[PDB]
RNA sequence: AAUUAUUUUUAUAAUAAAAAUAACGUGCAGUAAUUAAUAUAUUUAUAAAAAUAUAUUUUUUUUUUU
RNA sequence: UAAAUUAUGGUCAAUUGUUAGUAUUCAUAUUAAUUUUUUUAAAUGUUUUAUCAUUUUAUAAAGGUUUAUUUUUGAAAGAUUUUUUGUAUAAAAUUUUAGGAAUAGUUAAUAAUAAUUUAUAAUUUUGAUUAGAUUGUUUUGUUAAUGCUAUUAGAUGGGUGUGGAAAAAUAAAAAAAAUAAUUAAUAUAUAUCAAUAAUAAAUUAAAGGAUGCCAGCCGUUGCGGUAAUUUCUUAAAUAUUAUACAAUUAUCAUAUUAAAUUGUUAAGUGCUGAUUUAACCAAUAAAAAUAUAAAUAAUUUUUAUUUGUUUUUAAACACCAUA
C-alpha cells in the first residue's frame, strides 16, 4: 500500500491525456502495428529520436506493412545521419582486441 | 460455567473419592492391556508416508512385538575345490525360528536368509541324521531343539519358486524398511544416521536484538 | 497485554479472581515498582539474599550532581535528533514527570 | 530507571522496521457523515446505518477483550490458550459428532466487569457414547 | 530525568540462574512424540563431514 | 388601599425531467362582571374550539387521630 | 448486684526537616490560523551466458475488499557425500450500523482420490446472511484518569502451469556467481534535449472595500442634484462530560398485592360502599443450590377506560331523541 493523506471530500479520478505512444513511434519511424492501406508517391517526414531508428524499422518504413512491392517512397528522416570512426587492433595489453570507434548519430548534432 | 462452585466441587469430587476408595474395596491385580493407538494428534494433517502408526511417545515394548524363538542351525552339503578337486564339507545357516513353527515355515525362513547365491538355488527338503520331516509337521511334535542337527538335502531340481513379497522385516507393527540387506536379528539397530543433517534453530521467537527487556515471551 | 505482553493483570484494580489467579494477582506476580524489595527469588535462594533485598541503596546521603531543574519556561516535549545517543530508544516515550524534586 | 513494556515495543518496533515508531498522524480532523437515502428509507432489512461507523476490532469502544482467568484456565494446565475446554453435549443430531457448548470469559475494563459468553464447539465421538446433557 | 537512580544489592549479588522458577511446561504427547524423535537423531547425526 | 414568580406525483413497441409541497399554530385571536383544575378517550366544523365519559385533585382550625 | 484493693518507688514529653506516589484550576491547554515553509514536469542501461536459444535475478501503484495465520524439505544457506525422505498448510480469542430477520453449490457420516449413498443435518434473536461503513493497528493526541481519541505493516482463485514457492509488466540501488569500487559528505538532479499542463504529488530550516437615490409638467433632449452619503477602519472551533440540578419533545411501557383479587359447576348480593376506616364461605401468604455468583429471572397476565360482539331482546333509569 502507499501513503495517502486522508481527507474529509471526495477525492478527484484525474485519467489524464498523455502523448500517444503510438505517434510517438510513427513519428519516430518505428511503428510495427501500422498498416496504410493504401500506397502513395509522397515523402515521408521521420524524426530519428535517440538512435531509435534500425536497420529493423527502416525495412518497414522501406517496404509498409500493407504489402508492397517497391520503395516507391522518398523517405526524409530528420537528424538520423551517424558518423564513424575508425577501427584499429590494440596488440598491446592481454591480447590482439578489436576496437570499432562507434556512431555518434544522436550525440554529435550537425549544427549547434 | 461459574469459576467460584470449582472449590465446593472439589471437596465433593475429594469426597467422592474417599467414599469409592473406602466402599467398594474390590481393586486388585489386573493384567494391563496394550494401548492402542489415537488418530487425534494435534497440528495439521500428516500425509500417508509418515503414518507408521503411532502418534504418542511410547517407551516401552509391549507383548504383541515380542515373539519366542529358537536359535536353530541348519546343515547344507556344500563342495570346496582342494588341490585334487571337489572336497565336500558343510555349511550352516542361522535361522530365529518361533517356537510354534511348522517345518515348512522354517524352511521358507530358510529360504530367506541365504544371501548366498551358492546355497539355496535348487529345491532342498530338510531331513534329521536322514529321516525326512514332514512340511506340515510342528517343531515341538518333532522334539526338535537348538542342539538338533538337522540337514537340508537339495534335490537337484532349479527354478525354485520364491516370493520376496514378505519383507524380511515383518513384524506385526506392519515396518517396511525398504532395504532388507539384513535380516533383523543382525541389524544393530542403533548407529549414527548420516543420511540426514542436523538443523539449528534459526527462528527466534520474542527476543531478536539489543536488550532482553522480557523477550517476549509468547 | 496479550501474545508479546509480560503483563498479567490490570495495574491497580481488577475483576475478582478466583484460586491460583488470586493469589498470584495480590502476592506472587512481579511487581517490579516495588520500594522495599525486588521480585522475590525461588525458596531456597531467597533466604540467602534476605538481608540484601531491602531498600535501594544503602546510602541516604547522595548529594546530586549533575544538571537543575528548569522552572520557568517549563517545556513539554525534550525530542531531538541525536547521532551518538544509543538510549534514544527510551529517551523517547512519555513519561511521568514526577519525582523528589 | 525501569521502563513500559511500550519501550520494549518501540524497541522491537525500531528494530524491525529501522526506527519507524509512528507518524504523529493528526488527531483531531473534522469528519462529517453524508446521507444519501431517504429518511426512513436506508437499503438494509435489519441494521440501518446513519452515523460514522468505526471499524476497529480491538479499536472500538467500550473496550473489551479476553479474559484468561477462569474455570478452564483454573482447572488444568494447557499447551496453548483454548486446546482444552470444559463444556456440555448440546446436540448429537449428526452420526459421530457431539456439539459442546462451552463458555469464556471477556473483560470490560471501563465497567470492570467479567461477562461470560458461549461458544459452540462439534467435537467428535466415534463410538456414539455421548448424550445431550453431558458435561 | 531520573537521572541519579539506584537499584537494591540483591541485583548485583544474586548468584547465576537464582531467579529461574520451576514451571512446568505443558504440551500435546504428539509433541512430545515430534521433540523426542528430532532430538535422537540430532544426537545421531554422525560426526566428521559438518557435524 | 391585601397577598403574589424534506416529501409527493408522473413514461410510451420512445423510459426523468417537469410540476407541486414543506418548514412552531403563533399578524386586526376568540365575546372574562366571569364561569374548578388535570389526565385519557368518543364526537361535532365555532377546531388555537367546544361538548360528552371516566378518574384523580383542589377544603382555611369549631367531624375523624392506629 | 462484689463493693474503688493506697507504695504516687520514678516523672523529666514533641520537634533535627530523610522520599513505600493517578491527583483534579470549566479555563488554561488542544486544532484550522495570529508563526505554515520547502521543493517536484514524465519519456527509463540490471546482469552473465554455450547465440535467432538456454542458466541467475518472487510482493510497484490506482481500482475492487480485506479471517485473526503460514518453517514448498524441495532453490540457496550447504561442508566427506546423500533426499526434490531435511514434520511449512493447523486451532483458541477480540469488530462497527436510530428505525433488528431470516440464511444456503448448504452440516455430519462414508470401502466414496473424482460421494448417483445415509441422517430427525448446518448458520441465527447469546443478533446470523445480505446491504452500508470498512486493512488491521496497548505506538497518535488529551487527561488527576483501565475515559475519550487517532493511525498506511500487509494481503490480493482465469497473464505464461513455469518454479522450491506466483509475489511476475514495476523497479532511492538488498551488489547480483573474477577485489568493478571499499579513508569521502555519493545515497545527485548532472541518466542534463524532446510534445505537458502544478490540474497534481510531497515536505516543516538551525552547515482601501461595500453602496445608492430623485418627474426636468414630463415623447428616446439624454441637463443635473452629486466631487452622493452611511456601513467597513486573539477569536470560532474547543480536549477537560470521564456525573443526568431542573423542569414545559422527555426519551415511552412488570401491572402497587391475606387490608388484596376471583366465584358460572362453588360463596354472598339486586351491581355490597346510600349507612359504614371493620364484610360469611372457597381458592390464594412460607417451602432448590449460591451471596458472591458477575446470564442464579421471565418473555406470559389485566382488577381501569373506551370499543366491538350483536341487539323479539333488557324492563327500566339516564343520554341521545343504539346505548
Amino acid at each position: 500500500r502507499m501513503p495517502r493523506k486522508p481527507t474529509p471530500y471526495v477525492r478527484k479520478f484525474l485519467e489524464g491525456c498523455p502523448l500517444p505512444e503510438t505517434l510517438v513511434d510513427d513519428i519516430a519511424g518505428a511503428n510495427l502495428k501500422s498498416m496504410a492501406p493504401f500506397f502513395t508517391t509522397a515523402p515521408r517526414y521521420i524524426v530519428a529520436a535517440e538512435s531509435r531508428l534500425s536497420k529493423l524499422f527502416f525495412h518497414h518504413a522501406l517496404y509498409p506493412a500493407g504489402g508492397a512491392r517497391r520503395p516507391c517512397r522518398v523517405l526524409i528522416v530528420r537528424g538520423g545521419r551517424s558518423v564513424r570512426e575508425p577501427s584499429f587492433t590494440i596488440n598491446t595489453g592481454g591480447g590482439r582486441g578489436e576496437v570499432g570507434g562507434g556512431s555518434r548519430g544522436y550525440r554529435d548534432p550537425a549544427r549547434r | 460455567l461459574k469459576a467460584g462452585l470449582l472449590g465446593h466441587y472439589q471437596q465433593e469430587a475429594f469426597e467422592a473419592r474417599k467414599r469409592f476408595e473406602e466402599s467398594t474395596t474390590y481393586p486388585g491385580p489386573i493384567r494391563a492391556a496394550t494401548p492402542g493407538d489415537t488418530r487425534f494428534y494435534s497440528g495439521s494433517l500428516e500425509s500417508i508416508l509418515h503414518d507408521t502408526d503411532r502418534h504418542y511417545w511410547r517407551a516401552v515394548t509391549d507383548d504383541p512385538r515380542v515373539q519366542h524363538l529358537i536359535p536353530l542351525r541348519i546343515r547344507f552339503k556344500i563342495f570346496t575345490w582342494v588341490t585334487s578337486g571337489w572336497e565336500q564339507r558343510m555349511q550352516v545357516v542361522q535361522i530365529m525360528a518361533p517356537k510354534d513353527s511348522t517345518i515348512a515355515q522354517v524352511k521358507d525362513l530358510v529360504l530367506v536368509e541365504n544371501q548366498s547365491p551358492y546355497l539355496c538355488v535348487s529345491s532342498f527338503h530338510l531331513a534329521i541324521d536322514g529321516k525326512e520331516l514332514d512340511p506340515q509337521k510342528t517343531l515341538g511334535e518333532y522334539g526338535v531343539t537348538e542342539q538338533s542337527q538337522i540337514d537340508a538335502i537339495e534335490q537337484n531340481d532349479h527354478l525354485l519358486h520364491r516370493d520376496d513379497e514378505r519383507p524380511r522385516d515383518w513384524t506385526v507393527d506392519e515396518i517396511t524398511a525398504e532395504d532388507v540387506k539384513r535380516s533383523p536379528y543382525k541389524e544393530m539397530e542403533m548407529q549414527p544416521l548420516q543420511n540426514l543433517a542436523p538443523r539449528y534453530e534459526a527462528r527466534p521467537k520474542g527476543y531478536f536484538g539489543r536488550t532482553y527487556y522480557s523477550g517476549m515471551k509468547q | 497485554g496479550g501474545p508479546g505482553s509480560p503483563v498479567r493483570g490490570p495495574g491497580y484494580y481488577a475483576p475478582p479472581m478466583e484460586g491460583e489467579h488470586q493469589r498470584g494477582y495480590t502476592a506472587e506476580w512481579r511487581d517490579l515498582r516495588n520500594p522495599m524489595r525486588p521480585p522475590e527469588f525461588p525458596t531456597p535462594w531467597e533466604r540467602k539474599y534476605r538481608q540484601y533485598a531491602r531498600g535501594q541503596h544503602p546510602s541516604y546521603d547522595m548529594v546530586y550532581a549533575g544538571p537543575m531543574p528548569e522552572i520557568f519556561p517549563m517545556r513539554r516535549d525534550f525530542r531531538k535528533p541525536t547521532r551518538w545517543d544509543f538510549h534514544d530508544i527510551e529517551k523517547q516515550g512519555k513519561y511521568r514527570t514526577s519525582g523528589p524534586y | 530507571p525501569w521502563w513500559n513494556f511500550q519501550t520494549e515495543h518501540r524497541q522491537r518496533c525500531v528494530l524491525m522496521y529501522g526506527g519507524a515508531r509512528t507518524k504523529n498522524t493528526h488527531n483531531a480532523n473534522h469528519r462529517v457523515f453524508i446521507k444519501k437515502y431517504k429518511r426512513n428509507a436506508f437499503p438494509n432489512r435489519t441494521r440501518h446505518h446513519w452515523a460514522v461507523s468505526m471499524t476497529g476490532v480491538l479499536s472500538q469502544r467500550p473496550r473489551r477483550m479476553p479474559w484468561p482467568y477462569d474455570l478452564t484456565s483454573l482447572i488444568f494446565n494447557q499447551p496453548r490458550q483454548g486446546s482444552d475446554k470444559i463444556g456440555y453435549v448440546v446436540g448429537t443430531s449428526m452420526l459421530k459428532t457431539a456439539v459442546v457448548a462451552t463458555n469464556h470469559m471477556v473483560y470490560y475494563p471501563k465497567f470492570n466487569q467479567r461477562v461470560s459468553r458461549t461458544k459452540r464447539f462439534f467435537a467428535h465421538d466415534e463410538d456414539l457414547a455421548c448424550v445431550e446433557g453431558d458435561l | 530525568f531520573r537521572g541519579a537512580d539506584t537499584y537494591s544489592v540483591k541485583y548485583c549479588e544474586q548468584g547465576r540462574y537464582e531467579y529461574q522458577r520451576y514451571l512446568m511446561i505443558n504440551r500435546f504427547p504428539s509433541e512430545y512424540k515430534k521433540h523426542f524423535l528430532s532430538f535422537l537423531s540430532n544426537i545421531r547425526m554422525s560426526s566428521g563431514s559438518a557435524t
